[PDB]
Parts: C-alpha cells; structure tokens; sequence
C-alpha cells in the first residue's frame, strides 16, 4: 500500500573497505597468465579461484606449485585445459591487478568438509565446487578408456595411502605444517611474535592431522589407524598393529612405483595419468625429512624423477 | 612360506558374508603346479572367527610365526607372490604384472563395495539371512553388537552411491513410502553394478582369457555371493539381459567347479584356546588394549 | 427419564482410559527406552502448581539430546510446554470450564513439518462419557469439514458393565467425502474389584481384549491379546511389582521377546530407572539407563523436603 | 537522629566456618566507623550487601537496641559446603536462551583461609553447540574479588549460522567495587573497575553449503577461517546511578571499555544512558542512549590483519530496531565485514497503559527512533574518522508494546525504516525481541 515509499531516502551502498585485509589476499593470491604472451579476454564474473593447502617453489624452474599431490593434479589439469602457464610468484610482486584466473591458498575450514582443493567460480552468481565435486569431474573424463582407470584408481588407493601414512606418522610436525597449514613461520625465535606461532602449531598440530584423514575415504580404508589418533594413551598394543600396517603399505607401493617405470612414454599432449604420476613425483622430492618414499624414488626411481621435470616445462614458459 | 590364516566360517566351508574368505579357499585348492605349490606350502587354515587377531579388524589375515601380520585377500596374494623363487592358477608374467595388480585392487574397491549393500542394506536379505548367520558364528554374548557394527560400516561406503488406530494407518502409509524408496534405490544399484562390471570386462581382455588369474577369483566370488542370496533372482535377470546369457552360465559354471572340489590341498587346523575368542580371551584383549 | 435414577447407574470411564490399568500401570512400553539419560526437576509451588524440568540423553537416537519442560497447573487451568533441541516445540492445555466439560488443545512443531493442531472436548455426565477430538479442522468454500474427527460415546448399562461406541471420520482433501469407521468398546469390573475387563471390536473384525488383575497390594498382573479367514494376533502379559523401595515392570510377548524395566529408590531425592529388552528369536537387544533427581525451588518447599 | 554513638564490639552468630581474622576486616571497614544511628543502619545495610554479595551469608539481620556506648548483634545463616547442583535458564541478547547446570563447592576455610568457591558449569542453547567453564573465585578484601576461568566452548556466530566458532582457554580478572563513595558521587549507586588478563586458541569454520547461496563465499570470509592463538589485557570501567537494573525510572549510566591485544590492535568503547520520568505516577518515561566505538591497528606497516570477530557489527532487534541482525555496515559480497568505527543513538518514549483496570502491569506502550552508523575508518587522522562518521546515518522509527519484567524485556513492535542504504537488510513490519540490553 503506501508502506512501500520508505525509506524517504537511500544512499549509495557503502564504499569504505578495510586495507589491512586486501594486502593479506595478495600474499595469497597466485595468477595464471595466458601462454601467447599477454593478454586478457575475461569478465569478473568469468574467472575462477583453486583453494590449495600452501605453495612451495620450485628449485629448478622457480614456479609456484600445489603441496599436495591432488591440489597439484588440478593445478596442473586446469592449466592444461585453459592453456595457461604456471605462476611465479604473489601479486605483492606486482601490484597492479588485471582478470585473470588465480590461486589462493585457504585454510582447510574454508568449507563445510574440510579439505581442499576447492574452486570458486564467478563474482556476483558464485559457485563452490568442493573436493568430491572435482574428483568426479576429474574421473569422468578417462571412462573412455577402460585401462588408464584402472591404473588411476590405484595410484589414488594405494600409493595415496602410503604417502598419507608417512607424512602424518613417520614425518615430524614441523615437516607436517609446511605442507599442509598456510601458517607463517621464521625458523628462528627472536621476536616475541615468534613464540606465539611455534606454540600454535604444537597446538594445532594434531587436529588438522584428522582433518586430513577424511579426504578420500581414507577413514573408511583405514579405521584402526585413525581411531588411534583420536585418544591419549600411546600403549604398545596400538603401536605394533599400527606399524605392521604401515609396512605393508610401502611394500606394496614399491611394486606400484616399479611398474610404472615401464611405461613412462608420452606421444604428445600428457593425458591425466601422466600428470597424476607427475604431481606424486614433484610433491615428494619436496620434503625436506628423510621419508622412506623419498629416500626410494632418489635411490632406485631416478627415471621417474626426470620424467616428472620433462612434463613439467610443457607448463612453465 | 610357514604359517597360519584365519577365516569366516565353520566345518570346512566359508561362510557367505566374507566374499574374500571364500575366494582365498578356491586359491589354495587351484595351487597345483609346482611352483605355485610352493607358494602356499605350509600354509594352515583355521576357522577361528574372531577379529581381534587381525591388524584391522579383518579376518582374511595372515600370521607368519614370527609377528608378521598381513590382512585382506589383495595384500595376502601379493605378499604370496614375493616369495616364489622362480624354478589351474596361473603366475602372471612381468611386462602385465602392473594391469594384474590394478585388476584385483579394482574389484577389491569398487566391486566388493556393493556385495556389502546386498549384504547389509537389503531388507530383504539382511532381515530373514544376514542376522541369522552371527548367531552361529560368534558366541552367546556377542549375538548383537557385530551386525549393527557391519551394518553401520556397510552405508558408509555406498551413502554417496545409492543414497489411536488412525496413528496406526498413517505409520502403515510409511510402509508403502519404504517400498517406494526401494524401489527408488534398485534403479541406483542396477546402474552401478552394470557399470562397475562392464569396466572390469572390458580391462580384462587386455590379458589372456583362457587361464586363471588370482584377480578372478575375487570377481567370481562376489557374484557366488550377490546370486546365492534370497533377493538374488533380480540381479540374475538384470545382469543377465545386459550381458549374455551364455557369458553368465560359463562364469556360474566356473563358480560351480570351484565350489565343488575336493579338499586335499587343504591343511586345516582347530583353533587353540588363545584363539578362540571367547568370553575370557574377548575380556582379557579389551583389558590388553588399553593396557 | 426416570427408571435410569432408580438404576443407579455408575459414571463410565473415558474411552482412552479402557486399558489404563493395562497398558499405562501394568505395561512397560512407554516407559522403555535406550541409551543413558538424567533428569533435573525443579518445583517452585505446590497449590499454584509451577516447575521446570531439564534432560540429558547420551547413546541412542530415538531420545533428545537436550529436553527442557515448563508446566503450570492452578485449580482450573494446566498447561505445559516441552522444548528439544532442533526447536521441537510441544504445548498442552487443558481447562475445564465445568466439573463435566473439559477442553484441551495440543499444538506441536517440528522444525520442518506442518503444525498439528489438536483439540479434545469432553463431557463426563453422571452415567455416560461423551468426547469429541478433531485434528487439524478445515472448511471449504461451502461449509464440509475436513479434517480427522472421533466421536465416542459411552454409558454403563448397569454399574459393572459399560457398553458405547465411536466413529471415526477422515477427509483429506474435501473433493470426496471422507472415510467413517465405526468400533464398538465395552467395559466390566468386578464386583470385588479383583479383575478389571475391556473389549473393543473395531470396523474390520479386529479384537482386542485386556484384562487387569491385582494379586495383592504390591503385585499385579495384565493381559492383553489383539487379532484379526485370514487371522492374525499377538498376545502380552506384563506384571508389576509395587514396592517403597523400587518398582519393576515385566512383559512378554507371544512373539517370543521379553523386557523389563525398574526403578529404584536409593536416595530421598535420587531415584535411579533401568530398561532392557531382549529377543532371542529375531535378535534385537536394547539397553537403557538413567536417573532422577528432584529438587524443591521455594525455600518453603525445601524445607519441607528437609523435614 | 543525629545521636553521637560509639561502636565498642560486634557479636556474631555462626561464624565458625570464615576465619575471624577475615571477618574483623569486614565489621572493621564497613560496621564500627558510625558516628550515630542513621550511619549505623547505612553501614549495616553496607555490611549485609557485601556478605550476600561475596557468598558468605545469604543474609543477615542485626540488632542494635542494646547498649553512647553499644553492641551490634550480627546473625549469619551458613550456606550449603556441600556439592549444590543447581540448573537454571540466562537470556542472551540476540534472541537465543541459554540452560546450564552448575555444581558450586565451598572450601573449608582449613585450607584456604580467603573464602574460596569452585564451580564446574555446563552450557547449551539454540547457537551454543557445547560450553564447558570451570570458574574459582577468591574473596582477597572486602572490596575485591580474583576469578580464575577455564572455557571451552563452541557456537554459531553470524547469519543463518554461517560461521561456526570454537574457543579454548583462560581468563585472570581482578574486580574492584569501593565500599563508599566519596558523598560525591539518599541513593545507593554502584561503581567498579575490572582488570582482566586472558589467553585464548579460537578456530573459525564456513559451516555453509555452497550449492545453496553464494553467502559467506566471498573474498573477505574465505581469508577468515582458521586457527589463531591471542592474548589480550583489558579494563572496564561501570557506574550506575539508576534507581532500577532493569526498570529504571530516573538517573544515568555510564560504561567504559578497553582492550589491548600488545602489537595487534587497540579497542576502546564507551555508552551512555539516561532515564527521565515525567508524571506523578510515572506513566510517561523517556529514555535516551549514545554509544560509541573505535578500533585501532596496531600492528606495523597494516600486517596482520584484525579478526570478523573482534570488529563492530550493527543492526538488529536489539540494538537498532527495524534492520536484520549483522544488517547495517560496509559488505563484501552479501556479507557483513563489520567495521573500526561506530556510532548509534536511540531515543524512546514509554508510556503506561491507560485503561484503569491494567496500570500496575508492566506492559507498557512504546514509541521509538534509532539510528547509527559504521564505518572502517583509515588509521590516519580522527578529524577524518569523525568527518566520515558525521553523514548518511541509517535511521528507523516504529511503535509498540513492552513488557519490562525484572527478569527479561520482551518487544513487539512495528517499524519504519526513514533512511537505509542500498544494500542493507531492512525490515520493515512487525518485529519480536526479547533479551536484557536494549538500545
């Protein structure tokens, strides 16, 4: 009726942001440019967002890479599909801004499952595709072939299962929180801000380890090993079952890792096998401790070490 | 290879809710070349029944007299096939060793996956079947706990794959919704099953079909247990019309081949006292475990 | 209008209330449920009848997590409202207008599912029992009721028996008109008081007949048998134990299952409640435990809990 | 009476269980400073606040007739040292009703000779996903009190429940309440300061399907989520010289807030409020209410960047009438970013009802207009701060009914925006409330 003229006035929406919260998303932010030079075709609501664990950079080609095997699989399968080159460094390097496609690092409480990666698509009509949502649409582009899903759902059952096992148990936190947490850290306690972190992640250590453990059914798979976590009491019943399970584990991803020596050639455009071979490859000659797994693929896998850098400069440049 | 494995079952015969204990007794049985006798020589089997042996919870495990533990029929098989010295069931070559692996660890994950809801999520087979078999199997105390256990375990797997008197009426129209749900949910199962099986044929072409490999007798065994069960005539069908008659009647006449053969090969044990898993030995580990 | 005086005839008993004795005091089935519980009630008045009522459920499902209770009852009016988690809002009240007319409504929400708004109206004359209950009352554009309707009527014949009956009437939608099933119920107690009867014979051919014993004043017994040519019924015998110290209710079903459920009294304020029901035929246990405690809220209904 | 008495001894009544040399500081401060007989009655009155109020009688009565020179006779009736159970009901302020149980300890004055008192409390409620507080208080004077909090507990915070916050640790506080007043300051007004020192470890989670609505997806939420650990230092500052907590009648009050989290950030808060009757029977009573807000970045060169949680956020049925909850301030997206800066104002009008057979009730009629605004202000200057802060407010005015119950306040109202923006979240028509802080 004549209840709809208020409000008498409206203003314009307000304008004022805070300053302290846009520089923290430009240390966080990592941009993919396009491979013919540089250009940009793209609107804001066109561009997408890949939430990742961390970033770490490349000793050799210097680009900027996922931490996780399955955050790099899809950093490496989006470039791929939308021919764009791998970024080298946070847009605090450059400040200016122009569309492109980017990607952010997040916290794994980011979404209501707690795991990454995830991606945010569009500005204004915003869609959330969380971690199940890309395995599907990963996997349903290799049905094809009747084959290359078989040796798919075993890298991502077996040797996933040796590499979560390791880094959660034989790896110390302070190699588990530079993989898998966007904390800042120095590596040297000066500052009394200093203090405050290290404590933190003795903390918070232990709860993004189980986190962790939800991600691929792997507390379905495993649902002896992950209710040993959950509970104090370090008795030597839970930790001699535990270690027979963890020895069959890399017993059997020896004989994955040995096998796919035989078939490492590509004739032409790397299909996704070959950049899920890759991303295990390059995330664990990452790791700082000497794993078991990294000390094999250094000793007898020095050819799926090469492999993983030839696939790679198909990205950088 | 010295040592002893534990199963599901009693009287020689595996029971139908482990589709791994039934497949690992047609292996034992199919070890007639000389070096694959080699492979399981000095093996025992023994019925004991209870979890609390194996590293996981589960009972196809094996205990090498020394403290080694291997659990599941795909980490069995290929700890077995790492002790062959190189001097029926046939020993893959190694250019194909890779695709033989990525075969059973398949039908290990994905196929095995839905003989659980046949199993366990099936009203109609686990009301009139499943509980009946844990009263025989396990002792008086311990009737309840281990089906609802199993039953829980069982959806977990499949959630994301397959989902006065006029009180009295309205709870009886919740029937006739329970019936439309399952009937909802058949639709679901039928088209998963027919997916997983065709991608599992389809790959297996790639080796030799005229010889038996470890990873078919894993296959084999689920359909053993998805068609011996009550609700089984409908699957039967299903797959039938979308396979081949004549396919399906040789694999049912391998499972019927398997099933009956002599047990000589076989060396089985009754199961000690420390094994048993009675009421004394079940108090005794929970005290154990968190000692 | 004149023999009946002379008759004496005796007021029947509501229609709900045939087999109180039976299913309410005897049986357990009310009364059972899983998992652990604690209860915290709280009264502040006695004749201004107010309290509160707070419960924790731990281990099952079927029980809330969390239940909190407010009632209040002065001499004509009572009215209690329930809260549990996921806004589960339950609401009762009862006036009665006369000593005959009584009027009650229930209004529950479930969070997600339509409101059910349900009201009772009865009458209770000097020797018959008149109610009226409707569910969720609607009319359409031309005045025919939709909705759920039960009308019973019943008189006791002689003082010991009581015959009456009721009609149930069901319309969905309102296009069509609704269902009508009619029941017929009877009522006999024993001169003596020893054993209490009841029958009921429904629209279809169903029958269901209970009986109520009392062996002495702290054991008493019930029996209840329901059926359905195809026929088909199901029998219950449940005892009940009355005691200053605890209460135990037993019951056995003709399918083969048993249950039990005590409540014991170890302190003046605590009182401690286990359940459990087995069935060896279809193997199906459930457990149960919980505890009570009552404690006055009025320094004067302290202490006359003290002393 | 303005008789010369002399205070010579107090005689109390079971006292056995407080230590006398703790009980002789409380006669010795409050009870044998009186000159006469109307500060003798004051200074008892005094006496029996502070021992009800510090847990060590529930209530006390003296005699004084019997003799200038005269003894006082002081009764204590002692609590229950035992376990003491308990269960009640609180009401927050963002219409949410919160049911604990608590179990209360006292400790034999053998052990501690200051009275102690240890309680264990469970939380639950609508947004309250679990809350566990273990509480110690130590009676150190008779003018202050030291409280020892242990918290874990976890919630939803903002719309729809988007977020889902967790929060473990601890709390030292020191309160100071002085016994008397400086006769600058026939009333009895309170005045305290409170010191508080505390450590927490707080997780933040998007608890928000993504399939249903692009809320609490945006750029600003996404950065927020996580873990951190802070420590912080405090001060509040309270003095109330309303006649009434909850249904005043006259008078004014002030409160006064500050936070410091060392190199982080800086928070000062401050309102006012005042009551003002105008009839002989108190049927119309005015009220008037100002608060104000700023937060500061402490931290150098604008790093590390201060949490959606510790911000101002504005809106809703309590604290401005006709605008949803987390409905007023700058946004991201559709999301509310809170603000550093803020102010809001209101203005109400009660009056009794005025039909004769309802006039002792407390439903009362109320006419209302509120407004405010909140803004991020820039570090540099306050002139800029306040130029900014001065314009395009976001006004509402509305007309209802109030029931001021000594317990809780309940409001149904019906309102009208006057001026909003764009993109703020009015809500215009009726709207219920209920709580205790109103504005």
């Amino acid at each position: 009726r004549i209840f709809d003229t208020f409000p008498l006035q409206t203003y314009a929406a307000q304008t004022d942001k805070d300053e302290a919260v846009a520089l923290e998303i430009q240390r966080r932010s990592y941009t993919f440019t396009e491979r013919g030079g540089g250009s940009s075709e793209l609107t804001v609501e066109g561009t997408y967002k890949l939430g990742v664990y961390n970033v770490f950079l490349e000793a050799n080609t210097g680009a900027a890479l996922a931490t996780d095997p399955w955050c790099l699989f899809v950093q490496l399968a989006l470039c791929q599909k939308n021919g764009l080159v791998l970024p080298t460094h946070s847009q605090e390097q450059t400040p200016s801004h122009t569309c492109n496609h980017e990607m952010l690092v997040l916290s794994r409480l980011s979404n209501p499952d707690e795991a990454l990666p995830i991606l945010v698509e569009g500005y204004k009509k915003r869609i959330i595709r969380s971690t199940v949502a890309i395995s599907e649409i990963m996997r349903s582009r290799i049905l094809d072939d009747a084959e290359q899903l078989m040796y798919y759902t075993l890298l991502d059952t077996v040797l996933y299962d040796c590499w979560i096992t390791q880094i959660i148990f034989c790896a110390s936190d302070a190699q588990f929180m530079e993989l898998y947490s966007c904390q800042k850290l120095s590596g040297s306690i000066v500052t009394p801000l200093d203090v405050e972190n290290s404590l933190l992640q003795k903390l918070s250590a232990k709860s993004l380890k189980i986190s962790l453990t939800k991600r691929n059914k792997f507390q379905f798979r495993h649902r002896e090993i992950v209710k040993s976590m959950q509970g104090v009491y370090h008795n030597h019943h839970n930790s001699v079952n535990q270690e027979q399970v963890l020895n069959v584990l890399f017993e059997n991803s020896k004989q994955v890792l040995l096998g796919l020596k035989d078939m490492l050639k590509s004739d032409g455009q790397p299909t996704y096998l070959h950049l899920k071979i890759a991303s295990y490859i390059l995330c664990i000659t990452n790791v700082k401790e000497p794993i078991k797994l990294k000390t094999f693929v250094e000793n007898e896998c020095k050819e799926l070490v090469q492999f993983a850098q030839d696939t790679l400069k198909n990205f950088v440049q | 290879v010295k040592g002893s494995v534990h199963l599901w079952g009693k009287d020689g015969k595996a029971s139908l809710i482990s589709v791994d204990s039934i497949a690992l007794v047609w292996f034992i049985k199919l070890c007639t070349s000389e070096e694959a006798k080699s492979m399981v020589a000095g093996l025992q089997i023994v019925f004991s029944n209870n979890t609390d042996l194996s590293s996981d919870g589960k009972l196809p495990v094996l205990i090498l007299d020394n403290g080694t533990k291997v659990s599941g029929y795909v980490n069995i098989v290929q700890f077995l096939h790492k002790n062959i010295c190189t001097s029926d069931l046939a020993i893959v070559r190694k250019k194909d060793r890779l695709l033989e692996y990525s075969l059973l660890n398949y039908v290990d994950v994905e196929i095995s996956r839905l003989t659980d809801y046949q199993l366990f999520l099936n009203t109609k087979n686990y009301n009139e079947y499943t509980k009946k078999l844990f009263s025989k199997l396990l002792y008086f105390p311990m009737w309840y706990n281990t089906p609802l256990q199993l039953r829980s375990q069982a959806r977990e797997n499949c959630e994301e794959i397959i989902g006065k008197t006029f009180k009295i009426a309205h709870k009886n129209k919740i029937k006739g919704k329970q019936e439309l749900q399952q009937v909802k949910y058949n639709l679901q199962f039928d088209n998963r099953l027919q997916s997983c099986v065709s991608n599992w044929l389809a790959a297996r072409k790639k080796l030799d079909d005229s010889v038996i490999l470890s990873s078919d007798l894993l296959f084999l065994a689920n359909l053993y247990v998805q068609l011996g069960l009550p609700d089984g005539n409908r699957i039967r069908s299903k797959l039938e019309q979308t396979f081949g008659s004549e396919l399906l009647n040789s694999m049912s006449n391998k499972i019927d081949d398997f099933v009956h053969r002599p047990s000589n090969n076989l060396e089985q044990r009754d199961p000690q006292f420390r094994e048993q898993g009675n009421v004394v030995m079940s108090l005794y580990n929970l005290a154990c475990k968190y000692i | 209008h004149s023999h009946r005086q002379s008759l004496e005839l005796v007021n029947p008993g509501t229609v709900e209330n045939l087999n109180k004795e039976v299913s309410r005091d005897v049986f357990l089935s009310q009364y059972f449920f899983t998992g652990l519980r604690a209860d915290l009630n709280k009264a502040f008045s006695m004749n201004p009848a107010f309290q509160t009522s707070h419960t924790f459920s731990i281990g099952s499902q079927a029980l809330p997590k969390y239940a909190f209770s407010a009632l209040f009852a002065n001499d004509n009016l009572f009215a209690q409202g329930n809260i549990d988690n996921d806004l589960s809002v339950s609401g009762r009240l009862n006036y009665g207008w006369d000593k005959k007319n009584i009027s009650k409504v229930n209004l529950q929400i479930s969070d997600g599912q339509p409101t059910m708004c349900q009201l009772e109206q009865d009458y209770q004359a000097s020797d018959f029992s008149v109610n009226v209950k409707t569910l969720n009352p609607s009319f359409s554009e031309k005045g025919e009721f939709t909705g759920v309707a039960v009308a019973s009527f019943l008189q006791s014949v002689t003082p010991q028996l009581a015959l009456g009956l009721e009609t149930l009437y069901s319309r969905t939608d309102g296009s069509a008109p609704g269902d009508a099933g009619v029941s017929y119920l009877t009522r006999y107690v024993s001169k003596k008081q020893d054993w209490i009867f009841s029958g009921q014979l429904q629209a279809n051919g169903a029958l269901i007949a209970s009986l109520w014993r009392k062996v002495a004043q702290n054991v008493e017994a019930g029996i209840e048998t329901t059926l359905q040519p195809t026929v088909e019924g199901s029998t219950t015998i449940g005892a009940k134990y009355e005691y200053r110290q605890s209460v135990y209710r037993g019951t056995l079903d003709s399918n083969g299952k048993v249950a039990c459920f005590l409540e014991r009294k170890v302190l003046p304020t605590l009182s401690v409640l286990f359940c459990g029901e087995i069935d060896h035929f279809k193997n199906d246990t459930k457990i149960g435990c919980g505890l009570q405690f009552e404690t006055a809220g009025n320094q004067e209904l302290l202490m006359l809990q003290q002393g | 009476t303005l008789k010369p008495i002399r205070v010579a001894g107090v005689v109390t009544t079971g006292t056995d269980h407080i230590d006398p040399s703790v009980l002789q500081a409380y006669l010795d401060d409050t009870i044998m400073k009186s000159i006469t007989l109307g500060q003798l009655v004051k200074n008892a009155d005094v006496l029996n606040k502070r021992l009800c109020q510090h847990h060590i009688a529930l209530n006390a009565k003296q005699s004084f007739h019997f003799q200038l020179m005269e003894v006082v006779s002081q009764l204590d009736i002692l609590p229950p040292k035992t376990f003491t159970a308990k269960t009640g009901t609180n009401f927050g302020n963002d219409n949410d009703a919160e049911a604990y149980l608590q179990f209360e300890k006292l400790i034999d004055k053998k052990y501690l000779k200051l009275p102690t008192r240890v309680n264990l409390e469970i939380l639950r409620g609508t947004k309250i996903h679990s809350s566990f507080l273990f509480n110690s208080y130590s009676s150190l004077s008779p003018q202050s009190i030291l409280n020892l909090k242990v918290f874990s507990q976890f919630y939803n915070w903002n719309t729809n429940k988007g977020l889902d916050i967790g929060q473990r640790g601890a709390r030292l506080s020191l309160r100071y309440e002085p016994l008397f007043l400086h006769k600058l300051l026939n009333e009895s007004p309170t005045l305290f300061h409170e010191w508080f020192l505390e450590t927490c470890w707080r997780s933040t989670k998007i608890c928000s399907q993504g399939t249903s609505a692009p809320y609490m997806y945006s750029g600003t939420m996404l950065s927020q989520a996580g873990d951190q650990l802070r420590t912080i230092l405090g001060h509040t500052f309270v003095l109330d010289k309303r006649d009434h907590i909850m249904c005043p009648t006259k008078g004014s009050m002030l409160k006064w807030s500050n936070e410091l989290s060392p190199g982080k950030h800086l928070k000062t808060q401050l309102e006012l409020n005042s009551v003002k009757s105008w009839m002989n029977d108190d049927f119309i009573t005015f009220s008037t209410t100002i608060k104000t807000g700023y937060l500061k970045n402490l931290s150098s060169q604008q790093s590390l960047p201060v949490h959606i949680c510790d911000k101002f956020q504005s809106g809703g049925p309590s604290d401005i009438r006709g605008f949803q909850t987390f409905g007023l301030g700058p946004r991201d997206l559709y999301d509310a970013v809170g603000g550093d800066a803020f102010v809001s104002y209101g203005l109400s009008v009660f009056s009794r009802l005025p039909w004769k057979k309802v006039e002792k009730s407390n439903f009362r009629l109320h006419w209302f207009f509120n407004g405010g605004k909140l803004v991020n202000h820039d570090n540099t200057s306050l002139g800029n701060c306040i130029g900014q802060l001065s314009k395009e407010h976001s006004t509402s005015t509305g007309i209802g009914l109030v029931l001021r119950h000594p317990m809780a306040r309940f409001e149904l109202n019906f309102t009208l925006p006057i001026t909003a923006h764009e993109n703020d979240l009015i809500r215009k028509g009726f709207q219920f409330g209920l709580g205790l802080a109103f504005l």
